[PDB]
């Protein structure tokens, strides 16, 4: 996150850590809690390395540090990559992430809650991204959990900015004209939340963009609102 | 992040073979077109082969179709270069890069490398012939040392034993024809200190393990 | 083979200078081009892809325009840590990289010392001649340097050799080196070295006769 500031314990109980031991263990992307044994990130998390061995998921965390050998993680069960996702593209950049084992709610560890059938037209206003990437282009994974207010912007203005690829429907973009505040590497596949009616919503998953914090240049995100048909369809039938 | 680490590279004669090797390390999540680009001595970059995805394309610059061969061992995660029917010509860096397939994700669409240096020569390794430039008898004056007939690079040279540095410029060298290399490094100094100051050249080659220091004084 | 031409070849600026630099494509490379920047000894770095889409982490002082077959990099205000050479490449069919632009420091007009060295006895007992003549201290960097053997202009018989700018004066230094074999050497008197430098208000000549 560039020109954000640290969350605190409770803040965004639903933000996890996607990261893979090798020899080294690395953060890689965001994803949020959806339910007891559901994580929901972006599809390009998984494009270098798409076996579920490697990967270890924390929660209820605000700084990496705190990591250690002994700290306690999730697994994957089962990677759930949006059929018509491609390889390295911004179409469809959706994945759900289903745990080997369901985790306990607690005020640092529980659910974003997905936009409602009846908030379809809804013009959101207070929206936040979150994160532990960069802070700035080629910049440092950041230790505490970071925060940044920013704006949604209409597609047709995220169009502009973007002429050699297609701004769909399925994808909601956010920034600021003059550009300072915005999602980096290492944010990939967290959450966009907007508070609507009093309660947080996911609203995107941080997907794509050209460089970090550059004016007229927002960050592109999968639109939830989108996608709801297709999580519930996947949830419900696994279990 | 993301890092690429060259080796293999070293001397061989021609009609030799070489095979390097580029390392990656870290982890990523990105795909990317793997090349290799090459840089003479005072040359140009040159590109030289490429892999666009894996078991993919394998492609090749005129210059080096036929003898060199591009590939990746996945497990090892290592991009390699194999070379064959080396020639002189072959001589230079090498460096491998990485190139981003697909939308911005935030990062970068280059990777590159340190380099590695290949050398293709007949030449035998031998240590310079040291000769004086001696300061004309015709201000300021100028005098050196001519750094003859040496293989492989480099050479170092300084003047006085490192107390002379003030003024000294020593050229880059130039390959001959007879495929040794030569240089001269050249000094100014007071024309009045020609007769009561000592100059020495120390002209070290570390390939051949050989030292020599020359006493340039006028003729 | 899609050929890359760049202009100019070198060019001189100082820090603050607005600075533009030309690549041409034999055929249309559409927007597939790139431009790098590199430092002697050091791997090139990317600085704009697309034509005119900025690299992570380059600085927004670099830019770039063009689509088709002519392109141009543009440093808007010129920092110590550009003085570098320059390249493009298209991308268009796997990669064709430019010849180069060297953007060096410009400074006043210096004239060259020029000194004539003849061949040492060492040397000359070993079968071989080195006459060299060196260029001291001169900017900028363009400079004629003739050798004449009892007048009869030489050539095919020479090799220069050029240093970087100096980091005090910003000055090059040259060095031009006549190679004979002895028994030519001991055929003729006079050796000389002749000069054509902006900073000389005629061409210089150095030189000296065999054995005085």
């Amino acid at each position: 996150i560039v020109g954000g500031t640290e969350s605190s314990w409770g803040e965004w109980p639903w933000q996890v850590s996607l990261q893979v031991k090798l020899t080294a263990q690395r953060h890689l992307c965001g994803g949020s809690l959806i339910g007891h044994q559901w994580v929901l990130t972006a599809a390009h998390c998984f494009d270098g390395l798409p076996l579920q061995d490697v990967w270890r998921i924390y929660s209820g965390i605000l700084e990496l540090s705190d990591i250690t050998k002994d700290t306690p993680f999730s697994q994957i069960k089962e990677i759930i990559i949006h059929q018509n996702y491609k390889v390295s593209e911004g179409n469809h950049d959706i994945a759900l992430i289903k745990l080997q084992a369901p985790l306990e709610y607690t005020e640092f560890q529980k659910p974003i809650s997905l936009p409602s059938k009846g908030d379809t037209s809804t013009i959101y206003t207070n929206c936040w991204v979150t994160g532990w990437g960069f802070s700035k282009e080629k910049g440092e994974i950041q230790n505490i959990l970071q925060k940044v207010n920013i704006p949604l912007v209409t597609n047709e203005e995220c169009q502009k900015r973007y002429q050699d690829y297609k701004i769909t429907q399925r994808m909601v973009c956010a920034g600021y004209k003059e550009g300072g505040k915005d999602a980096c590497k290492g944010d990939s596949g967290g959450p966009l939340v907007c508070k609507h009616n009093g309660m947080w919503r996911l609203v995107g998953i941080t997907s794509w963009g050209e460089g970090c914090a550059r004016r007229e240049q927002p960050g592109v995100y999968t639109k939830v609102a989108e996608y709801m048909d297709w999580i519930l369809e996947k949830t419900q039938s696994s279990d | 992040e993301v890092q690429l680490l060259e080796s293999g590279g070293g001397l061989v004669q021609p009609g030799g073979s070489l095979r390097l090797s580029c390392a990656a390390s870290g982890f990523t999540f990105s795909h990317y077109i793997m090349m290799w680009v090459r840089q003479a001595p005072g040359k140009g970059l040159e590109w030289v082969s490429g892999i666009y995805s894996s078991g993919g394309i394998t492609v090749y610059a005129d210059s080096v179709k036929g003898r060199f061969t591009i590939s990746r061992d996945n497990s090892k995660n290592t991009l390699y270069l194999q070379m064959n029917s080396l020639r002189a010509e072959d001589t230079a860096v090498y460096y491998c890069a990485y190139r981003r397939i697909g939308v911005p994700r935030r990062d970068e669409f280059d990777i590159w490398g340190q380099g590695t240096m290949v050398t293709v020569s007949s030449a035998s390794t031998k240590g310079p012939s040291v000769f004086p430039l001696a300061p004309s008898s015709k201000g300021t004056a100028a005098l050196g040392c001519l750094v003859k007939d040496y293989f492989p690079e480099p050479v170092t040279v300084s003047w006085n034993s490192g107390a002379l540095t003030s003024g000294v410029h020593t050229f880059p060298a130039v390959l001959q024809s007879s495929g040794l290399y030569s240089l001269s490094s050249v000094v100014t100094v007071p024309s009045s200190s020609l007769g009561t100051q000592t100059y020495i050249c120390n002209v070290n080659h570390k390939p051949s393990n050989t030292k020599v220091d020359k006493r340039v004084e006028p003729k | 083979d899609i050929q890359m031409t760049q202009s100019p070849s070198t060019l001189s600026a100082s820090v603050g200078d607005r600075v533009t630099i030309t690549c041409r494509a034999s055929q249309s490379i559409s927007s597939w081009l790139a431009w790098y920047q590199q430092k002697p000894g050091k791997a090139p770095k990317l600085l704009i892809y697309k034509a005119s889409t900025l690299e992570s982490g380059v600085p927004s002082r670099f830019s770039g325009s063009g689509s088709g077959t002519e392109f141009t990099l543009t440093i808007s205000s010129l920092q110590p840590d550009d003085f570098a050479t320059y390249y493009c490449q298209q991308y268009n069919t796997y990669w064709t990289f430019g010849q180069g632009t060297k953007v060096e420091i410009k400074r006043t007009v210096a004239a060259p010392s020029v000194f004539i060295f003849p061949p040492s006895d060492e040397q000359l007992k070993s079968g071989t001649a080195s006459v060299v003549c060196l260029l001291n201290n001169f900017y900028p960097r363009e400079a004629k340097v003739q050798w004449k053997v009892d007048n009869a202009l030489q050539s095919g018989n020479s090799q220069e050799s050029v240093t970087e700018q100096d980091s005090k004066d910003s000055t090059y230094s040259l060095s031009s080196t006549l190679t004979l074999s002895k028994a030519d050497y001991e055929k003729h008197k006079v050796y000389a070295c002749e000069v054509t430098h902006q900073g000389l208000s005629s061409p210089v000549t150095k030189s000296f006769n065999r054995g005085e």
